[PDB]
Protein backbone atom coordinates (compact mmCIF):
# COMPACT_ATOMS: atom_id res chain seq x y z
CA UNK A 1 0.00 0.00 0.00
CA UNK A 2 1.31 3.63 -0.39
CA UNK A 3 0.05 6.96 0.40
CA UNK A 4 -0.66 10.27 -1.87
CA UNK A 5 0.53 13.54 -0.84
CA UNK A 6 -1.26 16.71 -1.47
CA UNK A 7 -0.52 20.26 -0.60
CA UNK A 8 -3.16 22.00 0.94
CA UNK A 9 -3.60 25.16 -0.58
CA UNK A 10 -1.92 26.78 -4.01
CA UNK A 11 -3.08 30.25 -5.14
CA UNK A 12 -2.94 31.90 -8.62
CA UNK A 13 -3.80 34.73 -10.56
CA UNK A 14 -5.77 34.77 -13.45
CA UNK A 15 -4.55 33.94 -16.98
CA UNK A 16 -1.80 32.08 -15.90
CA UNK A 17 -0.24 28.94 -15.48
CA UNK A 18 0.03 26.48 -12.25
CA UNK A 19 1.11 22.97 -11.88
CA UNK A 20 -0.46 20.33 -9.22
CA UNK A 21 1.82 17.99 -7.94
CA UNK A 22 1.02 13.89 -6.43
CA UNK A 23 4.03 12.35 -4.94
CA UNK A 24 3.45 9.08 -3.96
CA UNK A 25 5.13 6.92 -1.10
CA UNK A 26 6.42 3.19 -1.78
CA UNK A 27 6.46 2.13 -5.60
CA UNK A 28 6.81 3.86 -8.74
CA UNK A 29 4.03 6.12 -9.86
CA UNK A 30 4.18 5.36 -13.43
CA UNK A 31 3.61 1.64 -12.71
CA UNK A 32 -0.51 2.18 -11.38
CA UNK A 33 -2.90 4.91 -13.96
CA UNK A 34 -3.22 8.21 -12.27
CA UNK A 35 -6.70 9.51 -12.28
CA UNK A 36 -7.09 13.96 -11.94
CA UNK A 37 -11.00 14.81 -10.90
CA UNK A 38 -12.48 17.88 -9.73
CA UNK A 39 -14.73 18.71 -6.79
CA UNK A 40 -16.42 21.49 -6.28
CA UNK A 41 -18.10 22.76 -2.90
CA UNK A 42 -21.89 21.39 -2.66
CA UNK A 43 -21.41 19.16 -5.99
CA UNK A 44 -20.46 16.22 -6.93
CA UNK A 45 -16.68 15.39 -8.69
CA UNK A 46 -16.36 15.30 -12.07
CA UNK A 47 -13.56 13.88 -13.79
CA UNK A 48 -10.49 15.93 -15.26
CA UNK A 49 -8.09 13.00 -16.41
CA UNK A 50 -8.85 9.57 -16.50
CA UNK A 51 -5.31 8.26 -17.82
CA UNK A 52 -2.36 9.11 -16.35
CA UNK A 53 -2.82 12.32 -19.63
CA UNK A 54 -5.72 11.26 -21.17
CA UNK A 55 -8.52 13.67 -20.56
CA UNK A 56 -12.27 12.55 -21.70
CA UNK A 57 -14.64 14.56 -23.64
CA UNK A 58 -16.14 17.73 -21.69
CA UNK A 59 -12.84 18.89 -20.43
CA UNK A 60 -11.35 22.25 -21.69
CA UNK A 61 -8.06 21.54 -23.83
CA UNK A 62 -6.56 24.08 -20.85
CA UNK A 63 -6.10 20.71 -18.43
CA UNK A 64 -3.30 19.07 -18.97
CA UNK A 65 -1.83 15.60 -17.10
CA UNK A 66 1.37 14.74 -16.78
CA UNK A 67 4.02 12.63 -14.91
CA UNK A 68 6.91 13.52 -13.36
CA UNK A 69 9.55 10.31 -12.43
CA UNK A 70 12.06 12.34 -11.49
CA UNK A 71 10.62 13.34 -8.30
CA UNK A 72 7.97 10.13 -8.95
CA UNK A 73 5.05 12.16 -8.99
CA UNK A 74 1.87 13.39 -11.29
CA UNK A 75 0.97 16.88 -12.76
CA UNK A 76 -1.74 18.51 -13.03
CA UNK A 77 -1.41 21.40 -15.39
CA UNK A 78 -3.67 24.05 -16.11
CA UNK A 79 -3.02 26.76 -18.67
CA UNK A 80 -4.91 30.56 -18.31
CA UNK A 81 -6.85 29.71 -15.14
CA UNK A 82 -10.32 31.23 -15.36
CA UNK A 83 -12.28 31.72 -12.18
CA UNK A 84 -14.41 28.77 -12.64
CA UNK A 85 -11.29 26.57 -11.74
CA UNK A 86 -11.74 27.68 -7.60
CA UNK A 87 -12.82 24.32 -6.45
CA UNK A 88 -10.59 21.12 -4.66
CA UNK A 89 -8.66 18.78 -7.04
CA UNK A 90 -8.21 14.96 -5.86
CA UNK A 91 -5.24 12.66 -6.99
CA UNK A 92 -6.43 8.95 -7.12
CA UNK A 93 -4.42 5.73 -8.02
CA UNK A 94 -5.61 2.49 -7.98
CA UNK A 95 -3.28 -0.67 -6.68
CA UNK A 96 -5.16 -4.47 -6.83
CA UNK A 97 -7.16 -4.07 -3.81
CA UNK A 98 -7.27 -0.30 -2.80
CA UNK A 99 -7.83 3.01 -4.30
CA UNK A 100 -5.83 4.99 -2.94
CA UNK A 101 -7.04 8.78 -2.93
CA UNK A 102 -4.62 12.32 -2.47
CA UNK A 103 -5.26 14.51 0.58
CA UNK A 104 -6.71 17.02 -1.76
CA UNK A 105 -5.43 20.52 -2.89
CA UNK A 106 -7.97 23.89 -2.67
CA UNK A 107 -7.42 25.84 -5.77
CA UNK A 108 -7.62 29.25 -4.95
CA UNK A 109 -7.96 31.63 -8.11
CA UNK A 110 -6.43 35.55 -7.43
CA UNK A 111 -9.05 37.85 -8.52
CA UNK A 112 -9.45 40.29 -5.78
CA UNK A 113 -6.38 42.31 -4.31
CA UNK A 114 -5.38 41.18 -0.97
CA UNK A 115 -6.57 41.96 2.03
CA UNK A 116 -6.58 41.25 5.98
CA UNK A 117 -8.71 40.20 8.51
CA UNK A 118 -11.17 42.90 10.68
CA UNK A 119 -11.63 41.05 14.77
CA UNK A 120 -14.44 41.60 16.56
CA UNK A 121 -14.58 40.80 20.16
CA UNK A 122 -17.16 39.40 22.33
CA UNK A 123 -16.54 38.50 26.33
CA UNK A 124 -19.37 36.05 28.05
CA UNK A 125 -23.09 37.37 28.11
CA UNK A 126 -23.75 38.58 31.98
CA UNK A 127 -26.56 36.16 31.86
CA UNK A 128 -24.23 33.34 30.68
CA UNK A 129 -22.14 34.30 33.50
CA UNK A 130 -25.44 34.43 35.64
CA UNK A 131 -25.81 30.86 34.52
CA UNK A 132 -22.39 30.26 35.38
CA UNK A 133 -20.41 29.25 31.71
CA UNK A 134 -18.09 31.11 29.44
CA UNK A 135 -18.08 31.95 25.93
CA UNK A 136 -15.69 33.98 24.11
CA UNK A 137 -16.72 34.88 20.88
CA UNK A 138 -14.16 36.08 17.92
CA UNK A 139 -16.06 37.03 14.74
CA UNK A 140 -13.08 37.85 11.42
CA UNK A 141 -14.24 39.86 8.60
CA UNK A 142 -13.06 40.73 5.34
CA UNK A 143 -9.94 38.80 4.47
CA UNK A 144 -9.39 37.04 0.52
CA UNK A 145 -8.31 34.16 0.59
CA UNK A 146 -9.75 32.31 3.00
CA UNK A 147 -6.54 30.53 3.98
CA UNK A 148 -6.82 31.39 7.64
CA UNK A 149 -5.72 29.64 10.67
CA UNK A 150 -7.14 30.93 14.53
CA UNK A 151 -5.67 30.32 17.59
CA UNK A 152 -6.82 31.76 21.19
CA UNK A 153 -4.10 32.54 23.95
CA UNK A 154 -4.89 32.81 27.67
CA UNK A 155 -2.42 35.05 29.39
CA UNK A 156 0.16 34.01 26.41
CA UNK A 157 0.02 30.34 26.91
CA UNK A 158 -1.73 28.84 23.56
CA UNK A 159 -5.28 27.54 25.14
CA UNK A 160 -6.91 24.72 22.85
CA UNK A 161 -8.97 22.89 24.88
CA UNK A 162 -12.29 24.32 23.91
CA UNK A 163 -12.07 26.15 21.03
CA UNK A 164 -14.56 25.86 18.21
CA UNK A 165 -14.03 27.57 14.65
CA UNK A 166 -16.04 27.30 11.59
CA UNK A 167 -15.32 27.96 8.15
CA UNK A 168 -14.69 30.90 6.00
CA UNK A 169 -17.67 31.55 3.75
CA UNK A 170 -18.63 33.88 0.65
CA UNK A 171 -20.36 36.90 2.73
CA UNK A 172 -20.03 40.54 1.64
CA UNK A 173 -17.13 40.40 -1.08
CA UNK A 174 -14.23 38.21 1.07
CA UNK A 175 -14.66 35.45 3.66
CA UNK A 176 -16.10 35.37 6.74
CA UNK A 177 -15.47 33.31 9.60
CA UNK A 178 -16.25 32.73 13.34
CA UNK A 179 -14.42 31.31 16.31
CA UNK A 180 -15.65 30.53 19.99
CA UNK A 181 -14.08 29.67 23.27
CA UNK A 182 -15.19 27.52 26.50
CA UNK A 183 -14.18 28.24 29.51
CA UNK A 184 -15.74 27.56 33.07
CA UNK A 185 -16.98 30.51 34.95
CA UNK A 186 -14.53 30.83 37.70
CA UNK A 187 -11.69 30.39 35.32
CA UNK A 188 -12.57 33.05 33.27
CA UNK A 189 -12.26 36.00 35.77
CA UNK A 190 -8.82 33.65 37.00
CA UNK A 191 -6.28 35.44 34.78
CA UNK A 192 -7.40 38.66 32.90
CA UNK A 193 -5.95 38.37 29.37
CA UNK A 194 -7.58 36.47 26.45
CA UNK A 195 -6.24 37.20 23.24
CA UNK A 196 -7.79 35.73 19.56
CA UNK A 197 -4.84 35.56 17.24
CA UNK A 198 -5.83 35.24 13.66
CA UNK A 199 -2.84 34.13 11.11
CA UNK A 200 -4.10 34.93 7.52
CA UNK A 201 -1.39 35.15 4.50
CA UNK A 202 1.35 35.71 6.84
CA UNK A 203 -0.20 38.91 9.36
CA UNK A 204 -0.39 37.34 12.79
CA UNK A 205 -3.49 39.67 13.71
CA UNK A 206 -3.85 40.15 17.71
CA UNK A 207 -7.22 41.21 20.10
CA UNK A 208 -7.35 41.02 23.49
CA UNK A 209 -10.48 40.99 25.91
CA UNK A 210 -9.98 41.33 29.48
CA UNK A 211 -12.61 40.93 32.67
CA UNK A 212 -11.45 44.17 34.08
CA UNK B 1 -5.51 -30.24 -13.38
CA UNK B 2 -6.74 -27.30 -14.41
CA UNK B 3 -7.16 -26.50 -18.43
CA UNK B 4 -6.34 -23.03 -18.20
CA UNK B 5 -4.18 -20.20 -17.63
CA UNK B 6 -2.22 -19.14 -14.49
CA UNK B 7 -0.87 -15.54 -14.37
CA UNK B 8 0.17 -15.22 -10.66
CA UNK B 9 3.68 -15.73 -9.24
CA UNK B 10 3.07 -17.51 -6.41
CA UNK B 11 5.64 -20.77 -6.13
CA UNK B 12 3.25 -22.23 -3.57
CA UNK B 13 -0.42 -23.07 -4.75
CA UNK B 14 -3.12 -26.09 -4.37
CA UNK B 15 -4.20 -25.67 -7.99
CA UNK B 16 -2.07 -26.86 -11.08
CA UNK B 17 -2.92 -25.04 -14.09
CA UNK B 18 -1.33 -26.60 -17.46
CA UNK B 19 -0.07 -22.81 -19.22
CA UNK B 20 1.46 -20.60 -16.68
CA UNK B 21 2.90 -17.05 -17.46
CA UNK B 22 4.21 -14.88 -15.17
CA UNK B 23 2.50 -11.10 -15.72
CA UNK B 24 4.84 -9.24 -13.96
CA UNK B 25 7.78 -10.00 -15.75
CA UNK B 26 6.79 -8.44 -19.13
CA UNK B 27 6.57 -4.95 -20.42
CA UNK B 28 4.57 -2.40 -19.89
CA UNK B 29 1.11 -1.90 -22.01
CA UNK B 30 2.24 -5.07 -23.94
CA UNK B 31 -0.17 -8.13 -24.01
CA UNK B 32 0.09 -11.91 -23.39
CA UNK B 33 -2.19 -14.16 -24.81
CA UNK B 34 -3.40 -17.56 -23.94
CA UNK B 35 -5.17 -19.91 -26.37
CA UNK B 36 -6.83 -22.72 -24.75
CA UNK B 37 -8.65 -25.18 -27.13
CA UNK B 38 -10.99 -28.12 -26.42
CA UNK B 39 -11.79 -30.37 -29.22
CA UNK B 40 -13.11 -34.26 -28.13
CA UNK B 41 -16.46 -35.55 -28.39
CA UNK B 42 -17.86 -36.07 -24.87
CA UNK B 43 -15.91 -32.94 -22.64
CA UNK B 44 -15.49 -33.80 -18.71
CA UNK B 45 -12.62 -30.95 -18.48
CA UNK B 46 -12.25 -28.10 -15.30
CA UNK B 47 -10.59 -25.00 -17.58
CA UNK B 48 -10.15 -21.61 -15.71
CA UNK B 49 -7.73 -19.09 -14.52
CA UNK B 50 -5.49 -17.56 -11.88
CA UNK B 51 -5.36 -13.80 -11.84
CA UNK B 52 -3.15 -11.92 -9.73
CA UNK B 53 -5.03 -8.81 -10.11
CA UNK B 54 -8.50 -8.04 -11.29
CA UNK B 55 -10.61 -9.81 -14.05
CA UNK B 56 -12.87 -8.29 -16.99
CA UNK B 57 -15.25 -9.39 -17.02
CA UNK B 58 -16.82 -11.22 -14.17
CA UNK B 59 -15.42 -14.35 -16.02
CA UNK B 60 -16.77 -17.77 -16.71
CA UNK B 61 -20.21 -16.47 -16.19
CA UNK B 62 -20.09 -13.41 -18.20
CA UNK B 63 -17.41 -13.45 -20.97
CA UNK B 64 -15.81 -11.33 -23.45
CA UNK B 65 -16.31 -11.96 -27.12
CA UNK B 66 -14.25 -12.60 -29.47
CA UNK B 67 -14.71 -2.78 -26.84
CA UNK B 68 -16.53 -5.64 -27.60
CA UNK B 69 -20.04 -6.52 -25.71
CA UNK B 70 -20.43 -8.59 -22.88
CA UNK B 71 -22.58 -11.93 -23.42
CA UNK B 72 -23.34 -14.85 -20.71
CA UNK B 73 -21.88 -18.21 -21.32
CA UNK B 74 -24.52 -20.32 -20.53
CA UNK B 75 -26.40 -18.70 -23.37
CA UNK B 76 -23.17 -18.96 -25.32
CA UNK B 77 -22.03 -22.18 -25.18
CA UNK B 78 -25.55 -23.59 -24.89
CA UNK B 79 -25.88 -26.19 -21.99
CA UNK B 80 -27.53 -25.54 -18.39
CA UNK B 81 -25.45 -27.87 -16.39
CA UNK B 82 -22.14 -25.93 -16.17
CA UNK B 83 -20.75 -25.30 -13.12
CA UNK B 84 -18.41 -22.58 -11.67
CA UNK B 85 -16.02 -22.34 -8.58
CA UNK B 86 -13.84 -19.46 -7.37
CA UNK B 87 -10.88 -19.32 -4.75
CA UNK B 88 -9.00 -16.48 -3.09
CA UNK B 89 -5.08 -16.64 -2.73
CA UNK B 90 -4.23 -13.60 -0.93
CA UNK B 91 -4.39 -11.08 -3.86
CA UNK B 92 -4.83 -13.95 -6.54
CA UNK B 93 -8.29 -14.83 -7.51
CA UNK B 94 -8.90 -18.08 -8.87
CA UNK B 95 -12.17 -18.46 -11.14
CA UNK B 96 -13.13 -22.07 -12.94
CA UNK B 97 -15.90 -23.33 -14.48
CA UNK B 98 -16.45 -27.23 -15.04
CA UNK B 99 -18.21 -28.64 -18.27
CA UNK B 100 -20.04 -31.86 -19.07
CA UNK B 101 -21.17 -33.56 -21.74
CA UNK B 102 -21.46 -32.07 -25.42
CA UNK B 103 -21.55 -28.76 -27.18
CA UNK B 104 -24.29 -27.86 -30.29
CA UNK B 105 -22.06 -25.44 -31.73
CA UNK B 106 -18.25 -24.76 -32.04
CA UNK B 107 -17.96 -21.33 -29.81
CA UNK B 108 -15.20 -19.19 -28.35
CA UNK B 109 -14.89 -16.54 -25.77
CA UNK B 110 -12.18 -14.20 -24.08
CA UNK B 111 -11.54 -13.13 -20.75
CA UNK B 112 -8.82 -10.66 -19.50
CA UNK B 113 -6.52 -10.29 -16.43
CA UNK B 114 -5.40 -6.71 -15.66
CA UNK B 115 -2.61 -5.97 -13.14
CA UNK B 116 -1.47 -2.20 -12.64
CA UNK B 117 -0.92 -0.94 -16.35
CA UNK B 118 -0.36 -4.80 -17.50
CA UNK B 119 -2.86 -6.47 -19.15
CA UNK B 120 -3.32 -10.42 -21.03
CA UNK B 121 -6.48 -12.60 -22.35
CA UNK B 122 -6.89 -15.78 -22.62
CA UNK B 123 -9.40 -17.51 -25.12
CA UNK B 124 -11.19 -20.86 -24.78
CA UNK B 125 -12.38 -22.45 -27.96
CA UNK B 126 -14.46 -25.52 -28.09
CA UNK B 127 -15.34 -27.35 -31.03
CA UNK B 128 -18.48 -29.58 -31.36
CA UNK C 1 -27.67 9.95 -20.68
CA UNK C 2 -25.54 8.41 -17.39
CA UNK C 3 -27.30 8.73 -13.98
CA UNK C 4 -26.61 7.91 -10.54
CA UNK C 5 -29.91 8.52 -8.55
CA UNK C 6 -28.69 7.90 -5.00
CA UNK C 7 -30.78 7.69 -1.80
CA UNK C 8 -31.70 6.54 1.16
CA UNK C 9 -29.57 8.89 4.18
CA UNK C 10 -30.14 10.92 6.85
CA UNK C 11 -29.82 11.33 10.14
CA UNK C 12 -29.88 8.80 13.23
CA UNK C 13 -28.60 8.02 16.02
CA UNK C 14 -25.67 5.55 16.75
CA UNK C 15 -25.55 2.21 16.51
CA UNK C 16 -28.75 1.89 14.26
CA UNK C 17 -28.17 0.73 10.55
CA UNK C 18 -28.68 2.01 7.38
CA UNK C 19 -28.67 0.91 3.59
CA UNK C 20 -28.26 3.30 1.03
CA UNK C 21 -29.17 2.62 -2.13
CA UNK C 22 -28.43 3.60 -5.61
CA UNK C 23 -30.28 3.27 -9.06
CA UNK C 24 -28.34 3.40 -12.10
CA UNK C 25 -29.59 4.48 -15.50
CA UNK C 26 -27.84 4.81 -19.21
CA UNK C 27 -26.08 2.30 -19.20
CA UNK C 28 -25.75 -1.46 -18.99
CA UNK C 29 -26.34 -2.28 -15.69
CA UNK C 30 -24.65 -5.66 -15.23
CA UNK C 31 -20.93 -4.42 -17.25
CA UNK C 32 -19.67 -2.04 -15.11
CA UNK C 33 -17.81 -2.32 -12.04
CA UNK C 34 -19.47 0.27 -9.17
CA UNK C 35 -18.14 1.71 -6.16
CA UNK C 36 -18.98 3.80 -3.46
CA UNK C 37 -16.97 6.89 -2.26
CA UNK C 38 -17.02 8.52 1.09
CA UNK C 39 -16.43 12.54 1.99
CA UNK C 40 -16.24 13.71 5.75
CA UNK C 41 -16.26 17.32 6.65
CA UNK C 42 -12.63 18.19 6.35
CA UNK C 43 -10.82 14.86 5.46
CA UNK C 44 -11.19 15.07 2.03
CA UNK C 45 -12.46 11.81 -0.23
CA UNK C 46 -12.11 8.43 1.10
CA UNK C 47 -13.16 5.12 -0.68
CA UNK C 48 -14.90 2.45 1.26
CA UNK C 49 -16.66 0.01 -0.91
CA UNK C 50 -16.66 -1.31 -4.47
CA UNK C 51 -18.44 -4.28 -6.58
CA UNK C 52 -17.53 -6.08 -9.50
CA UNK C 53 -19.86 -6.72 -12.40
CA UNK C 54 -22.33 -9.19 -11.27
CA UNK C 55 -20.69 -9.23 -7.90
CA UNK C 56 -17.25 -11.38 -8.71
CA UNK C 57 -15.51 -9.56 -7.11
CA UNK C 58 -15.52 -7.53 -3.94
CA UNK C 59 -13.34 -4.94 -2.02
CA UNK C 60 -13.27 -3.02 0.81
CA UNK C 61 -10.37 -1.64 3.04
CA UNK C 62 -8.97 -3.13 6.29
CA UNK C 63 -11.19 -0.16 7.96
CA UNK C 64 -14.47 -0.92 6.98
CA UNK C 65 -14.33 -4.43 6.17
CA UNK C 66 -16.87 -6.79 7.89
CA UNK C 67 -19.02 -3.20 9.05
CA UNK C 68 -19.96 -2.53 5.75
CA UNK C 69 -21.55 -4.44 2.76
CA UNK C 70 -21.93 -3.76 -0.98
CA UNK C 71 -24.55 -5.33 -2.80
CA UNK C 72 -26.00 -5.10 -6.38
CA UNK C 73 -29.36 -6.06 -7.75
CA UNK C 74 -30.10 -6.96 -11.33
CA UNK C 75 -33.89 -6.95 -11.73
CA UNK C 76 -33.69 -3.44 -10.07
CA UNK C 77 -30.63 -2.39 -11.36
CA UNK C 78 -29.44 -1.06 -8.28
CA UNK C 79 -26.02 -0.85 -6.19
CA UNK C 80 -26.63 -0.98 -1.76
CA UNK C 81 -24.96 -0.46 0.72
CA UNK C 82 -25.31 -1.61 4.30
CA UNK C 83 -23.73 0.89 6.66
CA UNK C 84 -24.29 -1.59 10.20
CA UNK C 85 -23.34 -0.07 13.63
CA UNK C 86 -22.95 3.45 12.34
CA UNK C 87 -20.47 5.32 14.65
CA UNK C 88 -20.02 9.29 14.81
CA UNK C 89 -16.98 8.70 12.51
CA UNK C 90 -19.15 7.93 9.55
CA UNK C 91 -21.26 11.53 9.58
CA UNK C 92 -19.89 12.13 6.02
CA UNK C 93 -21.62 12.35 2.18
CA UNK C 94 -21.81 9.48 0.01
CA UNK C 95 -21.63 9.00 -3.72
CA UNK C 96 -22.42 6.41 -6.01
CA UNK C 97 -19.79 5.87 -8.88
CA UNK C 98 -19.81 3.83 -12.10
CA UNK C 99 -15.83 3.37 -13.26
CA UNK C 100 -14.16 1.92 -15.66
CA UNK C 101 -11.90 -1.15 -15.23
CA UNK C 102 -9.68 -1.52 -17.57
CA UNK C 103 -8.61 2.47 -16.99
CA UNK C 104 -8.83 2.90 -13.09
CA UNK C 105 -11.21 5.66 -12.65
CA UNK C 106 -14.17 6.32 -11.92
CA UNK C 107 -16.31 7.76 -15.39
CA UNK C 108 -19.51 8.77 -13.47
CA UNK C 109 -20.06 9.69 -10.45
CA UNK C 110 -23.34 10.07 -8.31
CA UNK C 111 -25.77 12.56 -6.93
CA UNK C 112 -24.96 13.06 -3.06
CA UNK C 113 -26.33 11.58 0.43
CA UNK C 114 -25.85 13.23 3.30
CA UNK C 115 -25.33 10.42 6.23
CA UNK C 116 -25.02 12.19 9.85
CA UNK C 117 -24.70 9.91 13.18
CA UNK C 118 -25.15 12.10 16.26
CA UNK C 119 -26.83 11.58 19.86
CA UNK C 120 -27.77 15.02 19.94
CA UNK C 121 -31.31 15.60 20.86
CA UNK C 122 -33.87 18.39 19.42
CA UNK C 123 -33.76 20.85 21.88
CA UNK C 124 -34.55 24.71 22.28
CA UNK C 125 -31.27 27.17 21.90
CA UNK C 126 -30.36 29.90 24.62
CA UNK C 127 -30.10 33.09 23.33
CA UNK C 128 -27.68 35.44 24.83
CA UNK C 129 -26.66 39.24 24.04
CA UNK C 130 -23.21 40.72 23.19
CA UNK C 131 -21.78 44.03 23.94
CA UNK C 132 -20.86 46.40 16.96
CA UNK C 133 -23.64 44.46 19.20
CA UNK C 134 -24.32 40.49 18.46
CA UNK C 135 -26.83 37.67 19.57
CA UNK C 136 -25.25 34.33 20.84
CA UNK C 137 -27.28 31.05 19.95
CA UNK C 138 -26.42 28.36 21.92
CA UNK C 139 -26.94 25.07 22.33
CA UNK C 140 -29.66 24.29 19.76
CA UNK C 141 -30.39 21.54 17.36
CA UNK C 142 -31.34 20.67 14.58
CA UNK C 143 -30.72 23.52 11.86
CA UNK C 144 -31.90 25.86 10.52
CA UNK C 145 -32.08 28.63 13.20
CA UNK C 146 -32.37 32.43 12.10
CA UNK C 147 -31.42 35.44 13.84
CA UNK C 148 -33.21 39.44 12.57
CA UNK C 149 -32.75 42.35 14.35
CA UNK C 150 -35.95 44.62 15.45
CA UNK C 151 -37.89 41.72 13.16
CA UNK C 152 -36.46 42.65 10.42
CA UNK C 153 -36.66 46.36 10.57
CA UNK C 154 -33.44 47.19 8.95
CA UNK C 155 -31.27 45.02 5.98
CA UNK C 156 -28.53 45.90 5.32
CA UNK C 157 -26.05 46.23 8.19
CA UNK C 158 -26.96 42.62 10.05
CA UNK C 159 -24.10 39.78 9.40
CA UNK C 160 -24.85 36.23 10.57
CA UNK C 161 -21.94 34.41 11.10
CA UNK C 162 -22.19 30.15 9.88
CA UNK C 163 -22.55 27.40 12.95
CA UNK C 164 -20.47 25.13 14.46
CA UNK C 165 -20.40 22.19 16.64
CA UNK C 166 -19.76 22.51 20.22
CA UNK C 167 -20.47 19.74 22.11
CA UNK C 168 -22.81 17.34 19.68
CA UNK C 169 -24.67 20.96 19.08
CA UNK C 170 -24.71 23.84 16.56
CA UNK C 171 -23.93 27.31 17.78
CA UNK C 172 -23.66 30.75 16.01
CA UNK C 173 -23.62 34.60 16.22
CA UNK C 174 -25.23 37.48 14.45
CA UNK C 175 -23.67 40.95 14.54
CA UNK C 176 -24.71 44.73 13.50
CA UNK C 177 -22.48 47.16 13.18
CA UNK C 178 -24.49 50.52 14.37
CA UNK C 179 -23.20 54.31 14.63
CA UNK C 180 -22.51 56.20 17.84
CA UNK C 181 -26.32 58.10 17.63
CA UNK C 182 -27.99 55.10 17.27
CA UNK C 183 -27.09 52.99 20.20
CA UNK C 184 -28.00 52.94 23.14
CA UNK C 185 -30.09 55.73 22.66
CA UNK C 186 -32.61 53.36 20.53
CA UNK C 187 -33.84 50.05 21.96
CA UNK C 188 -32.16 47.25 19.82
CA UNK C 189 -34.51 43.89 19.50
CA UNK C 190 -33.21 40.67 17.96
CA UNK C 191 -35.32 37.89 17.35
CA UNK C 192 -34.20 34.37 17.40
CA UNK C 193 -36.16 31.76 15.38
CA UNK C 194 -36.11 28.25 15.70
CA UNK C 195 -39.05 26.09 13.28
CA UNK C 196 -38.02 23.01 14.76
CA UNK C 197 -38.99 23.87 17.97
CA UNK C 198 -41.26 26.81 16.96
CA UNK C 199 -39.69 29.03 19.37
CA UNK C 200 -39.07 32.56 19.01
CA UNK C 201 -36.76 34.52 21.71
CA UNK C 202 -36.69 38.00 21.77
CA UNK C 203 -33.82 39.41 23.66
CA UNK C 204 -32.36 43.19 24.16
CA UNK C 205 -28.62 44.26 24.75
CA UNK C 206 -28.15 47.16 27.15
CA UNK C 207 -24.99 47.70 29.03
Amino acid sequence: QFVLSQPNSVSTNLGSTVKLSCKRSTGNIGSNYVSWYQHHEGRSPTTMIYRDDQRPDGVPDRFSGSIDRSSNSALLTIDNVQTEDEAAYFCHSYSTGMYIFGGGTKLTVLGQPKSTPTLTMFPPSPEELQENKATLVCLISNFSPSGVTVAWKANGTPITQGVDTSNPTKEDNKYMASSFLHLTSDQWRSHNSFTCQVTHEGNTVEKSLSPA
Amino acid sequence: VIHGCNFSSNVSSKHTFTDSLDISLVDDSAHISCNVHLSEPKYNHLVGLNCPGDIIPDCFFQVYQPPSNIVYLDSQINIGDIEYYEDAEGDDKIKLFGIVGSIPKTTSFTCICKKDKKSAYMTVTIDS
Amino acid sequence: EVQLVESGGGLLQPGRSLKLSCVASGFTFNNYWMSWIRQAPGKGLEWIASISNIGGTIYYPDSVKGRFTISRDSAQNTLYLQMNSLRSEDTATYYCTRDLRMSDYFDYWGQGVMVTVSSAETTAPSVYPLATLGCLVKGYFPEPVTVTWNSGALSSGVHTFPAVLQSGLYTLTSSVTVPSSTWPSQTVTCNVAHPASSTKVDKKIVP
